[PDB]
Parts: structure tokens; C-alpha cells; sequence
């Protein structure tokens, strides 16, 4: 009874950060340590003619990015873990993440590591035209 | 190629929205196309679902620098015997709202403990994930007939998991710096210790040069066996499957052929003293 959400090649990381204390650096050095990084990601199908902001309510990559479901592209929801605030509360969760195309191979570990431009709402180092 | 590790355990007929879907796999098949997923206006998110995902399928195998492995060789778990401690648990089935996966009922040690919880499960919301009491039902059968009263009998698990460190503690506070379960199909009670064990880099203890075996998550610190009153999780555990050691029967027909002194009363601990007492006679005799 019921529907798989996951590939035998998740299992490895997934079971290691859903252990962990610190499952963000316990990702981070999985990844420095060689391991995989977290596939099966919700990967969208779009035009690519969207504004290039980072965390959107539809898919709004440019020609430099790949759009994907924003749950799929954090870390606490791959391993239904607490999220690392207070209020227990995702920002991904229910939105689309904007992945610059370089980066497309680990969502997971690009919005964990990264930060949003509070002003101009693009990825710091990657769009962001503030100083 | 799919696994049984996290897989939902709603009755929901529908998937998930692209936005909400943890993956590419649990997203609605209405927005699948050409091995991706589309965005589609007017299809909106839920924003009330519960969804039971299972914890039946984790992999302890990493490998990874300065992290401990979980799972030792039997010549480590020999050196180590000190810190044996038998580990069994009897689980419920989830029910009503959910259907497909195990939770833990009766919590039992080579100790003689047995420690009843809450039936308890991870629950995906469009907000996080919600480790909250769920409805169950005990395993349909006759020999699982004393777990029926135990449905009502049980603990909220943080309550049980403070009385698994103190268990623990006072049992091995003088014995060893560590803790090995000793278990027979470690499945469900590596699945049983998602509830109760923390993982991380080697740790020492805040009030002395002891290595760190707890974890308290109120204050972020570490402790050993001597000075973890209070803490809420086993921190850095080891653990070996004595079923693996090439065994060819069920745990009590190979038990019974070293030992006559550990009748089956059918409960948790029992199963728990059988495991350690047959991988004591295997690894020493
Ligand atoms: C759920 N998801 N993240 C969290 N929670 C509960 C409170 C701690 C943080
Ligand atoms: C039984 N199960 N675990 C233990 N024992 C007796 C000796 C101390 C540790
Ligand atoms: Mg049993
Ligand atoms: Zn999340
Ligand atoms: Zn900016
Ligand atoms: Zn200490
Ligand atoms: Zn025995």
C-alpha cells in the first residue's frame, strides 16, 4: 500500500541527513566527501522568457537557468526534517526556485549555500545588480 | 527503480503540485510531460493536506570524513561487548488516514525495559513535516494479542526518548563509552531509532573529557553516560545484525540451540535478551 516518493539512489544521503544534528553541514560534507548530490528533483518543462528572480509563485528562469518545484530544491523537506527557524516554516515550500544552469546538478546544495537579495530578489553572485 | 524509504502512506487519490512534490516522482501525474514537470495557471496548491511518509527503508551506509559508521564489523562489536545492548521493537500499523507503513508500539532492551509510545509519524503539511500522534491499529493477529491494551498504555515521545538516554546511561555509565545494539532484522528498529538518535562528528562531553554518547536539543550540548540527566537523544550510537552473521532460522530456534534459561514471553525486551544472549554464545564460544 501506498506510493514511492523516492529512487535507491537518494537513500544513501537522505538516511545520513535525516540522522544528522546538523543535517546542513552533515550535507555539505557529504558532498565534500565525494557523495552524490540529492537527485529526482522536480525539474520544470518552461519557456525560459521569465524575470530571473530566485524564489517565484510560477517558473520564471531566463535563457541562464533551470526552474524547479521549490520543496524538491530543500534540503528539511527531502528528509522531512524541522526547518532551521523558530517558526518551523519553509520558504520554498509552495513557491519555484530559480537555479542558475551551472549549478542545475545540485538544487539542494545551491539553495542551501546561497542567499536571496532581500532588495532586487536575484541570487547573491549570481544576478543580483546591487552593491 | 523506486524505494520503500519515504514513500506516502496517504489514501489521497491525486499527487502533489509541482511546488509542494518533494520530488519529481510524488508530483500529479497532470503535469508530467517529456520526463519534466509543467507549471500549469488554474491547477492550484493544496493547502490543507496530511501526508503520512514512512520511515521503513533507511540506509546507514556513508561514507563520509570525521563521521563515525553506525554499523561495525563483528570483531569490533567484539572488542566492545561492554556496551552490548539487546534491542527489539514491537510496532503498530498505520490506519484510517494513512495505510503502509510501521510505527513504534513496545520499545524493549536486553535490560528487561519495555517502554510503550504514542503511535507517532512524520506528516507532510504544505508547511513542513509534522511529527505528530497518528491512528493505528496493532498487527492483525494472535500473538501480537497483549499489544491490543498497549494502544492506550503509551508515552508521548519526548518522554520516551528521555527515558531511553537514562536507561542507557545508568546501565552503562560504568561499563563502556559507547552504546552497540545488538539486533536480529534491523529494519524496523533502525526505522524506530529515527525517534531517538542524533548523528555528527565525534563530540566530547561538556563536563568532562569523556567522549559525547547524548545529545540535548534544549541547549545544543553533548554528554556521556555520567552527566546526560535531562538529555532527550543518543548521540553517535553503534550498532551490528547479528540475523546477517549467516543464520538460517527465525531469532528463537537459533537462541534455543545455545540456550535453555530464556523462555519466549512474546514481548519486546524478550526478543531484545534472546539477541544479545545468542550473539554472546556465536561470537565467544
Ligand atoms: C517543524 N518543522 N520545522 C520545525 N518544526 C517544529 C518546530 C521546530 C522547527
Ligand atoms: C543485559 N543487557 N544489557 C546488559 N545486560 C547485563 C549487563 C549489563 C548490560
Ligand atoms: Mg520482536
Ligand atoms: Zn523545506
Ligand atoms: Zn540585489
Ligand atoms: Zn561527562
Ligand atoms: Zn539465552
Amino acid at each position: 500500500a501506498g506510493n514511492a516518493t523516492e529512487v535507491p539512489a537518494n537513500s544513501t544521503v537522505l538516511s545520513f541527513c535525516a540522522f544528522a544534528v546538523d543535517a546542513a553541514k552533515a550535507y555539505k560534507d557529504y558532498l565534500a566527501s565525494g557523495g552524490q548530490p540529492i537527485t529526482n528533483c522536480v525539474k520544470m518543462l518552461c519557456t525560459h522568457t521569465g524575470t530571473g528572480q530566485a524564489i517565484t509563485v510560477t517558473p520564471e528562469a531566463n535563457m541562464d537557468q533551470e526552474s524547479f518545484g521549490g520543496a524538491s530544491c530543500c534540503l528539511y523537506c527531502r528528509c522531512h526534517i524541522d526547518h532551521p527557524n523558530p517558526k518551523g516554516f519553509c520558504d520554498l515550500k509552495g513557491k519555484y526556485v530559480q537555479i542558475p544552469t551551472t549549478c542545475a546538478n545540485d538544487p539542494v546544495g545551491f539553495t542551501l549555500k546561497n542567499t536571496v537579495c532581500t532588495v532586487c530578489g536575484m541570487w547573491k553572485g549570481y544576478g543580483c545588480s546591487c552593491d | 527503480n523506486v524505494t520503500g524509504l519515504f514513500k506516502d502512506c496517504s489514501k489521497v487519490i491525486t499527487g502533489l503540485h509541482p511546488t509542494q512534490a518533494p520530488t519529481h516522482l510524488s508530483v500529479d501525474t497532470k503535469f508530467k510531460t517529456e520526463g519534466l514537470c509543467v507549471d500549469i495557471p488554474g491547477i492550484p496548491k493544496d493547502m490543507t493536506y496530511r501526508r503520512l511518509i514512512s520511515m521503513m527503508g533507511f540506509k546507514m551506509n556513508y561514507q563520509v570524513n570525521g563521521y563515525p559508521n553506525m554499523f561495525i564489523t563483528r570483531e569490533e562489536a567484539i572488542r566492545h561487548v561492554r556496551a552490548w545492548i539487546g534491542f527489539d521493537v514491537e510496532g503498530c500499523h498505520a490506519t484510517r488516514e494513512a495505510v503502509g507503513t510501521n510505527l513504534p508500539l513496545q520499545l524493549g532492551f536486553s535490560t528487561g525495559v519495555n517502554l510503550v509510545a504514542v503511535p507517532t509519524g512524520y506528516v507532510d503539511t504544505p508547511n513542513n513535516t509534522d511529527f505528530s500522534r497518528v491512528s493505528a491499529k496493532p498487527p492483525p493477529g494472535d500473538q501480537f494479542k497483549h499489544l491490543i491494551p498497549l494502544m492506550y498504555k503509551g508515552l508521548p515521545w519526548n518522554v520516551v526518548r528521555i527515558k531511553i538516554v537514562q536507561m542507557l546511561s545508568d546501565t552503562l555509565k560504568n561499563l563502556s563509552d559507547r552504546v552497540v545494539f545488538v539486533l536480529w532484522a534491523h529494519g524496523f528498529e533502525l526505522t524506530s531509532m529515527k525517534y531517538f538518535v542524533k548523528i555528527g562528528p565525534e563530540r566530547t562531553c561538556c563536563l568532562c573529557d569523556r567522549r559525547a554518547t547524548c545529545f540535548s536539543t534544549a541547549s545544543d550540548t553533548y554528554a556521556c553516560w555520567h552527566h546526560s540527566i535531562g538529555f532527550d537523544y543518543v548521540y553517535n550510537p553503534f550498532m551490528i545484525d547479528v540475523q546477517q552473521w549467516g543464520f538460517t532460522g527465525n531469532l528463537q530456534s537459533n537462541h534455543d540451540l545455545y540456550c535453555q534459561v530464556h523462555g519466549n514471553a512474546h514481548v519486546a525486551s524478550c526478543d531484545a535478551i534472546m539477541t544479545r544472549c545468542l550473539a554472546v554464545h556465536e561470537c565467544f564460544v
